[PDB]
DNA sequence: GGACTCT
DNA sequence: AGAGTCCAGCCAATGACA
RNA sequence: UGUCAUUGG
């Protein structure tokens, strides 16, 4: 579905990597071609030793994976941040 | 209230590890009911005044209010009017009884309001201590008087006398004030011009008996010593140089405050804040010797750290010894060895940061799961883990370590005394038989509650002894289920109120014993995240022992367990394929000394050997000269020199055939003569036999630690010692072992080792004791986090 | 089996002896203070005699390699073979070699425990009820292949719950259990 | 690497390997440039000398644990020779030639790949005769025995002693450097392309009119040449001085090393962050030289010619002598009884001006290692120092310096007070003895101070400029 | 009806595009009834 | 005191040498060399 | 934290502050370097010097307060001296680049990210402040569940 | 039966005591052969090299090269004790040897008698 | 750079 | 015995750049 | 929307 890839606003990856699986889904086509296609668009490292590529892989990878970064942690709303400073009327 | 900045309490400062130099902090607004009841009741700052760990409060006073404290405590003679523009606000209810004239320790007696006891602090209310200092009123001290006070009532009773003394403490430095001069530090040039004077005499006395001792080797009067000898020699010249200048220093501090009783950096210095002899010391007298890896500054090129210094310099001012100070100023090559270090904390803290953080979530994410079920036993999934929650089914914020007692035979009862000793006498001796325990646990801080009474008032002995009896027998069915050994807990109650000592009044059994029952029932609770606390407080405790360079490394002679945050990675690692630190103790010191000889390691090369050969027509002859304070050093024989060389020479594949003789050169000298033919090439096999001879010809197990064979004084008990010979063996395994007499010999592996023999018990009790071990002296608090973790 | 490792078992085979005489006794280094052995060593078998001091009550048991083993009784007899095998194998008279690499039984990380009776057991069960319906927790798991269950064995007493009596340094002893699981 | 008028500038990364299980093995060995040939052979074929002057020369001035790994490769490299019936050191080099050039499948003749693999050798004596080179390898394995088994007591690699430091003006060099080489192989490409496609002799206005330089000198400033070129923090007016006097080391390493001492700021380092013991700050008296390519010819000739005119007989010790480098070019080996007659001399003739250069260092290496090294080259850290010639300091034996100080600068007391002042560089600083104070160096006794090269200026000098805006540090 | 996260979704939605098909099961819990509880006084007996 | 005002002398602008601000002299120096001379050759 | 020479600077600058001119009448400064070889016991007869060159006559405690800096201060309210003196002196000071309001953030509602329709991150774009992982395991470790 | 050979070579007035010291320091200072393999920190490099050296297995041979250039030609207790003695009295007669050899050459046979070279007379300053 | 696993 | 694989504290703030 | 540079606790 599209609500893991919606359209990126600022002035999808995914969109683009079953773009270039649907490119090879021919029948005169080779199963390498549609195979590399597949594994490209799920887990690039199976083939190849790059990272920064959006995969689905990329929501679970090190540290910044997707439960680390958004579900046991989180930006909220009403919420502050300032310096400190001591004080002599407050308990 | 005003300005753009979040206004924090000073009090909560050191519970958050915040300084007002730029910090900053979050806040989030959680309006949500369940969230609102959740905030207002567990997160509340009175809720978490006590340490969910010792116990020691969480919040207090900070650096000018424990002068403040100091000071209020040693006023004297003041008037009412005075007295009340101490109090301020809190001088409404302040009762002058007859008195017109009053001193601080009638403050202190106000601000308290308890006419509670408590051992070396407390008497009636009064303050029977001879000073306040910082042990009393800062956050997370073992006497602090808020923390006795939260004992007796509650926590609320607790934050109210941190609120109060704050207020006090606060406006007796805004009407006397506090501010240290320079003329505190250094009033004029006589003590430190003498400091200088004797430094550059003892300094120069020092280079004078080095050089002796080098021109008497170099001219050949005496044999040279290792160079590891030699620099301990030269650092215990110099170390005791630094200790000199410490006595200084002391003597210093009593002269100054005998001749200016009012001075200002010493009043700080006694009231427990950050001044010490030793930062007086590197003020006024000396800075030291610079370590770097626990030794001086290598030399690289040269044989010199510096070009300031000659090649092969034997000067030990350029190896780091500092012997200018603060005052005077150090000089170039001093600035170069103080920033040496001074970078190299910088680069190790900034190193183990992450490291630190990677450990502390791997424990947190482990131990967050376990936690305190509904019958007061830690759980983990369904796995049970503990019995009791923190040995007493009772919070750790409550319970006490209280001064262990050991039987005496002038207490009553020390039959009985004796007969629960001899049940729980195990584990009080512990670190390889070398530590005794000095306390214990007690369920609560039931010394508040004790108040002494003539013997005619007192309750009867044998009363008071069933009523102990009953009560421990009743909590050991009702709250512990008839499976938790709780001898300890009738121990303490049986030694602390032993009428030998202290006699009390029916009431004060029956308080005591209610405040038991109350605190058996109503304060620890199911669900209590036990894990997760215990994880977060040793977490914290070993990244504040990293970023402030508590443990510093030291080099000795034998191989030791290594203290710090990279030791307790190590144990919470668990690698297999690794070798493990193996002591030895036994009482003979021949069984030691069989495994001493064998697997130390001795090469030729390092008894300093006099190697020469020539050819000769059908033979190469080489002679080993070898000189016999190198055997003796060695702790060796001569034949256990000709044995590595016949056991090198006659095994090598380099040589065809070969013969040895053993001559006599002096006392002084010892001459192996071996004849060889060697392999055909025989000039290459000759080349190759000479380079490695000094190294190949050995004996033992490689390794860079030596085997020194030390003693100390071992615990049977209390009362019955022996003295015991340690060794201690880098192994990977335990099967070299297996060929020697070690009868009556206690051995302790590592943790596979232990797993491998003795079982699961013993590498849980293993890795407890050894996880402990790496936070230093002064840490027994972490027993329970750390048990916590290897139970898991 | 050599001169040296026979020592060990001697002092294991004290703690066999005081299991035998009694199933519920508590195991640990002070049981060697009640006895006394008598090592007669030889390459194919070697007898330990272990005597109680106060009942004179004699045990002979014969050590034998995994190898040669050339069994039959000798009056006071253990009743079964001690067996010094290479590897860490199952049985309770099988004990291999790295377990007499050092002296064992009087180390500080020798543990004390006991095999519960029924009482106790029935005790640590109903414990262990977590009281929501047919709900249990669990005891930590110990291997079957282990020293202590050696020590602790009975031929018609399944051992089931071992318990410990952990050193603790703030409270003395500590009481822990055990569950023996199965091994092949 | 190239002298820097030899455009454009080749680079030879050698590598020997050393093995006690085979010492016959002695490797000298580059990759897919050179030959893999025992080093000991190598020094044979281009000094044509025999082995047993390799062993005189290699076991001289050795301790006698070196000279048995010295006896043990000449053992093994006479071995290597009478494996071989009737042994000829070019019939060898010539073999070993022949098989990496059928074994490289290159595309030409026999003759030009071994000119080019042989006259190529060592770019940097690239117009010597080839017993210098055969000498300079034998240095080097003399370097590679005493670092062995005195490992210590060599520079090490993160040491400052053995690098040189990049200006301003070398990223701009560089750069302009590789653009050139590109924009001159992408013409050729095309003039390939263009006769192998159509046949004319002719180029592409596409391919010229662009020289790929704009672009490069545009991306120059993004720095991206690890961290050169940044935006400009507005920080403060300190922040003009502070970020163009530091030296960045980019990759033991990060730890405060002693090399860094005098030349760099002590406390003026970055305390957090991935940069953390990378970035150091020059001291306020420290200078980062600069030479033209006209200066550089200029004073490698007459250094050459003072080497070659003077000590006109005893310039020939290549057996027990100390070679006489120049940028590394081996270019004569004296004799030992001579060198610190030399030495002192060249420092004479140094602060005359004599070789028109006041920065020219100038290294004696004792300690069994035992070269002279003569540094002419940019990027070397300079530092004035007070020069002790023979037990005295030059600096009290000139009265009329403190009347005359004020109304002179610098280069005034250079040129009229000569010998007061030395411009020292960090390799020359490494390899003498400094003495600390003037105060220090009064304290001594007379016989103490003729141990002393050179003596060190107030520690004030020793700070950056950021560092002196603090007071008493 | 479920009451998680958005980025739960997204995470579950993502691991499916994998081929991990992830079910959830839901607690059809019996319904449970209060019963009076006898009095129990925890306090000592002296 | 002589050395002090030795070394004072090298950190004060030299206008004989071409050396108007010492702190930043050699920088001025490459980029002039670089500009100058260098790219003319290269 | 062991910074003695904060205190020679405050009183080189208040010996300049006696006197700021040499006897040429000249504005000199005072020499104190970063490295620093010059002993205490010189700066304060330089400081004596100035202030003996100031006031001509001087009572010796009132010109060891001057030359160390030490003042009797008064309470603002009783008008009442305090117990000790104080060091009180003049110090050349610096501001930092951090000021409050670079660093002041609050966020009551603002914009999402599309992905996870969580809060946006910049300051800039009003943004939330992240709630994380430790702050996750210090609600845990206080019940809140 | 020792007596015999050890009258032979010394007189009887200083012999039970090279006895009793060659039995005891044979039996105390027996060295086994200790591992030293390279599945499991650095010395001097003139040492190190020999140390990595005797390291590995494939130099060293499969069985003990036997002595073949004759030493030891005055004392033919060596007749005996290359092969007829290899447990504990091998190294108590290689110590009574050692004995022997020492006084007859006239000096001290023992190592612990030799006392230290104390060397804090030179680092016994303040 | 360093620890665990498969080969 | 040697290569593959994954791991390297938290929370920020500006500016430039694609 | 992400990289790089610099900085803070
Ligand atoms: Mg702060």
């Amino acid at each position: 579905p599209l609500i893991i890839r919606p359209a990126i606003s600022f002035w999808n990856e995914l969109t683009y990597l079953l773009g270039m699986i649907v490119k090879n889904c021919n029948l005169n086509a080779d199963e390498q071609v549609i195979q590399k296609a597949v594994i490209e668009y799920d887990d690039i490292k199976i083939i190849s030793n790059n990272t920064t590529s959006i995969n689905l892989s990329y929501i679970t990878s090190g540290k910044n994976n997707m439960i680390r970064s958004y579900i046991v942690a989180r930006r909220k709303d009403q919420t502050a941040r300032s310096v400190i400073g001591p004080s002599t009327s407050i308990t | 209230t005003e300005g753009d900045t979040i206004k924090i309490s000073p009090g909560i400062a050191n519970s958050q590890n915040a300084d007002f130099d730029g910090d900053e902090e979050w806040m989030i607004l959680e309006q949500n009911p369940k969230a609102v009841i959740e905030q207002s009741i567990l997160m509340y700052p009175t809720t978490l005044l006590k340490h969910d760990i010792h116990g020691a409060p969480v919040y207090g006073s900070i650096q000018d209010e424990i002068v403040a404290a100091y000071s209020l405590f040693r006023i004297q003679d003041l008037c009412l009017d005075e007295v009340l523009n101490i109090l301020g606000k809190y001088g409404r209810e302040f009762d002058p009884k007859g008195k017109c004239k009053f001193s601080g320790k009638d403050i202190y007696t106000y601000l308290i309001g308890e006419k509670i006891n408590y051992p070396g602090l407390l008497k009636d209310g009064e303050i029977i201590a001879n000073d306040v200092d910082s042990n009393f009123v800062v956050a997370m001290r073992h006497l602090s008087l808020a923390g006795l006070l939260s004992d007796h009532k509650s926590n609320v009773e607790g934050i109210n006398f941190i609120i109060k003394s704050s207020y006090v403490f606060k406006r007796y430095l805004s009407i006397y004030g506090f501010g240290v001069t320079f003329k505190d530090l250094r009033p004029n040039s006589t003590f430190t011009n003498k400091l200088e004077a004797i430094n550059v005499e003892k300094i120069e006395l020092i280079k004078e008996a080095y050089a002796k001792y080098l021109n008497d080797v170099r001219d050949g009067k005496i044999v040279p010593l290792s160079k590891a000898l030699e620099a301990d020699y030269v650092e215990s010249m110099l170390s005791n140089l630094t200790n000199l200048n410490i006595r200084e220093i002391e003597e210093h501090m009593r002269q100054t405050l005998i001749d200016d009783p009012d001075n200002n950096l010493l009043k700080m210095a006694k009231a427990g804040y950050k001044v010490n002899p030793t930062e007086l010391m590197y003020i006024l007298g000396t800075y030291g010797q610079q370590r770097i890896d626990g030794e001086p500054a290598e030399t690289r090129v040269l044989g010199r750290v510096l070009p300031y210094y000659l090649p092969d310099s034997k000067d030990p001012e350029g190896r780091g010894y500092i012997l200018n100070s603060l005052t005077k100023g150090l000089t170039g090559s001093q600035y170069y060895f103080s920033m040496l270090v001074a970078r190299s904390q910088s680069t190790d803290i900034v190193c183990e940061t992450s490291r630190t953080g990677t450990l502390a979530r791997k424990i947190i994410k482990k131990m967050e799961d376990m936690v305190v079920d509904g019958y007061g036993q830690v759980v983990i999934g369904n796995t049970l883990i503990k019995y009791a929650a923190n040995y007493t089914k009772i919070l750790g914020s409550v319970c006490k370590p209280v001064d262990l007692i050991y039987p005496d035979e002038s207490m009553t009862w020390y039959l009985e005394i004796s007969a629960l000793w001899n049940k729980i006498k195990q584990g009080f001796v512990y670190s390889q038989k070398q530590k005794l325990a000095k306390k214990t646990l007690a369920p609560f801080n039931f010394l508040v509650f004790v108040k002494p009474t003539t013997e005619d008032n007192a309750i009867k002995v044998k009363d008071l002894y069933d009523m102990i009896h009953n009560v421990i027998d009743d909590v050991r069915e009702k709250y512990f289920f008839t499976v938790s050994n709780i001898d300890f807990m009738e121990y303490i109650f049986l030694t602390h109120l032993n009428p030998s000592r202290i006699r009390i009044t029916k009431e004060t059994a029956i308080t005591i014993f209610e405040k038991f029952y109350e605190k058996l029932n109503y304060t620890l609770g199911g669900g209590t995240p036990i894990g997760i606390i215990s994880a977060q407080v040793l977490s914290e405790k070993f990244t504040q022992q990293a970023l402030s360079s508590f443990h510093t490394t030291e080099k000795s002679g034998a191989v030791k367990q290594k203290l710090g945050f990279n030791e307790f990675n190590n144990l919470t690692n668990l690698s297999k394929n690794k070798t493990e630190i193996i002591t030895l103790v036994s009482d003979d010191i021949s069984k030691l000394q069989s495994v001493k000889i064998n697997f130390e390691f001795v090469c030729l090369g390092e008894l300093n050997p006099n190697i020469t050969l020539r050819k000769e027509t059908d033979k190469y002859v080489v002679d080993i000269i070898v000189n016999r304070l190198y055997i003796k050093r060695a702790e060796i024989t001569e034949l256990v020199v000709e044995y590595m060389i016949e056991r090198f020479i006659s095994f090598s594949v380099i040589v065809k055939e070969w013969g040895m003789e053993t001559f006599i050169e002096d006392e002084d000298n010892i001459r192996f003569t071996v004849y060889l033919n060697f392999v055909e090439p025989e000039e290459l096999n000759l080349s190759k036999f000479m380079m490695v001879l000094p190294g190949a010809a050995n004996k033992g197990k490689i390794s860079k630690f030596k085997i020194p064979i030390s003693d100390y004084t071992g615990y049977d008990d209390f009362n019955q010692t022996k003295k015991l010979n340690k060794m201690t063996v880098e192994l990977m395994n335990l099967k070299e072992l297996g060929s020697f007499d070690l009868e009556n010999v206690n051995v302790y592996p590592g943790v596979w080792n232990t797993y491998d023999i003795f079982g699961i018990e013993a590498a849980r009790e293993y890795l407890c004791e050894a996880m402990l071990n790496t936070y230093g002296e002064g840490f027994d608090y972490l027993y329970q986090p750390c048990d916590l973790l290897a139970s898991l | 089996m050599n001169q040296y490792n026979v020592k060990y078992l001697a002092k294991i085979l004290c703690l066999k002896t005081e299991i035998a005489r009694d199933p519920y006794a508590v195991i640990n280094r002070n049981v060697l203070l009640r006895y006394t052995t008598d090592i007669e060593y030889n390459d194919l078998v070697t007898l330990i005699t272990v005597r109680h001091k106060i009942d004179s009550m004699k045990t002979v048991f014969q050590v034998f390699n995994e190898s040669s083993i050339n069994y039959t009784p000798v009056d006071d007899d253990y009743g079964e073979p001690i067996i010094i095998t290479s590897y860490l194998q199952k049985g309770h008279n099988k004990f291999p070699v790295n377990f007499l690499y050092i002296d064992v039984v009087i180390s500080d990380l020798f543990p004390s425990f006991v095999r519960l009776d029924t009482t106790e057991t029935n005790i640590v069960n109903s414990v262990l009820q977590t009281g929501d319906g047919k709900k249990t927790l669990r005891l930590p798991k110990m291997l079957e292949t282990e020293i202590v269950v050696k020590i602790l064995y009975r031929p018609n007493i399944p051992l089931k719950i071992v318990r410990f009596f952990r050193n603790n340094m703030v409270t003395g002893v500590e009481i822990a259990d055990r569950s023996v699981i199965s091994v092949a | 690497v190239s002298p820097p008028n030899v455009l454009p500038t080749r680079y030879r990364h050698y590598k020997i390997s050393l093995d006690i299980s085979q010492l016959e093995a002695l490797n000298i060995s580059s990759t897919k440039t050179f030959i893999t040939v025992n080093i000991v052979l190598l020094s044979q074929y281009l000094s044509r000398v025999s082995l047993e002057f390799i062993r005189r020369s290699l076991s001289y001035d050795m301790p006698p644990e070196v000279v048995y790994l010295v006896n043990a490769i000449i053992d093994s490299a006479k071995r290597i020779t009478e494996s071989i019936t009737d042994f000829n050191i070019d019939t060898y080099i010539n073999d070993l030639v022949e098989a990496e050039h059928i074994k490289q499948k290159s595309q030409l003749t026999i003759n030009e790949f071994k000119y080019e693999m042989l006259h190529n050798f060592l770019p940097h004596m690239n117009y010597t005769p080839d017993q210098l080179k055969g000498f300079y390898m034998i240095s080097l394995l003399r370097k590679f025995l005493y670092c062995i088994f005195h490992t210590s007591r060599y520079p090490d690699r993160d040491s400052m002693v053995c690098h040189r430091i990049l200006t301003y003006g070398k990223y701009f060099e560089t750069l302009a450097h590789d653009e050139l080489e590109n924009y001159i192989g992408n013409i050729r490409n095309d003039i390939m392309n263009n006769h192998k496609n159509r046949g004319t002799y002719a180029v592409n206005i596409h391919v010229l009119t662009t020289p790929g330089l704009n672009h490069a000198f545009s991306s120059l400033l993004s720095g991206k040449s690890d961290g050169s070129y940044r935006t400009h923090p507005h920080y403060s007016w300190m922040q003009n001085i502070s970020i163009p006097r530091s030296v960045g080391f980019y990759p033991s390493v990060r730890k405060y090393h002693p090399s860094q001492y005098l030349y760099f700021c002590s406390s003026d380092v970055p305390e957090r962050g991935p940069q953390v013991g990378l970035v150091s700050q020059l001291s306020v008296l420290s200078s980062i030289t600069n030479i033209l390519t006209s200066e550089y010819l200029d004073l490698e000739k007459k250094i050459c010619e003072y080497i070659r005119s003077y000590y006109k007989d005893d310039i020939s010790y290549f057996e027990t002598g100390f070679p006489i480098t120049i940028e590394n070019a081996l270019v004569a080996s004296l004799n030992p009884n001579m060198i610190c007659d030399f030495v002192t001399d060249f420092r004479r003739r140094k602060r005359m001006g004599f070789f028109g250069n006041l920065e020219v260092g100038i290294t004696l290496v004792r300690d069994h290692m035992n070269e002279i090294r003569i540094n002419i080259g940019a990027g070397r850290l300079v530092r004035p120092f007070l020069v002790v010639d023979n037990g005295e300091l030059m600096m009290d034996v000139c009265p009329e310096l403190e009347s005359r100080l004020d109304d002179m600068t610098f280069s005034d007391i250079q040129k009229e007070f000569p010998h007061v002042i030395e411009m020292v560089d960090i390799e020359q600083f490494t390899f003498s003895n400094v003495c600390e104070s003037v105060q220090k160096f009064r304290m001594m006794s007379k016989d103490e101070r003729k141990q002393y090269d050179l003596c060190d200026f107030p520690a004030e000098f020793r700070d950056g400029y950021v560092a002196s805006s603090l007071v008493g540090i | 009806k479920i009451d998680t996260t958005h980025v739960s979704k997204v995470f579950l939605t993502q691991m499916n595009a994998r081929g991990v098909k992830v079910k959830l099961d839901f607690e059809r819990r019996p319904p449970s009834f209060y019963k009076p509880l006898d009095k129990v006084d925890l306090k000592p007996s002296f | 005191e002589m050395d002090q005002r030795l070394g004072y002398k090298f950190l004060v602008p030299d206008p004989k040498a071409g050396v108007f601000y010492r702190p930043l002299h050699f920088q001025y120096v490459s980029y002039s060399n670089f500009i100058l001379h260098r790219l003319h050759e290269i | 934290r062991k910074t003695i020479s904060m205190l020679i600077e405050v009183i080189l600058t208040a010996a300049y502050s006696a006197k700021p001119y040499n006897n040429k009448g000249e504005n000199r400064p005072v020499c104190f370097p970063s490295s620093n070889e010059t002993s205490i016991d010189t700066y304060m007869q330089f400081a004596k010097q100035c202030y003996e060159h100031s006031n001509p006559k001087l009572s010796d405690e009132e010109l060891s307060d001057k030359i160390f800096c030490e003042k009797i201060l008064y309470d603002p309210e009783t008008d009442k001296p305090y117990a000790s003196k104080v060091f009180f002196g003049p110090i050349y000071y610096l501001r930092l680049r951090h000021l409050t309001q670079d660093k002041a953030t609050v966020r009551c509602r603002g914009k999402k990210t599309k992905l996870i329709r969580q809060a946006n991150e910049g300051r800039k774009r009003g943004g939330g402040i992240k709630f994380g992982e430790m702050e996750r395991d210090c609600l845990i470790a206080h019940g809140a569940a | 039966d020792i007596r015999e050979l050890l009258s032979q070579y010394v007189d009887d007035a200083n012999l039970e005591d090279l006895i009793e010291w060659a039995m005891e320091k044979s039996s105390k200072y027996y060295i086994k052969n200790i591992g030293n393999t390279k599945s499991n920190t650095k010395f001097e490099s003139k040492n190190n090299i020999g140390i990595e050296y005797s390291k590995d297995s494939r130099n060293k041979l499969s069985y003990r090269n036997k002595p073949s250039i004759a030493t030891n030609l005055e004392y033919k207790t060596l007749c005996d004790m290359i092969k007829g003695t290899s447990g504990t009295e091998k190294e108590f007669l290689r110590y009574l040897l050692f004995g022997i050899k020492c006084i007859k050459k006239g000096v001290e046979y023992n190592i612990d008698k030799i006392k230290d070279v104390s060397y804090n007379d030179y680092f016994n300053v303040l």
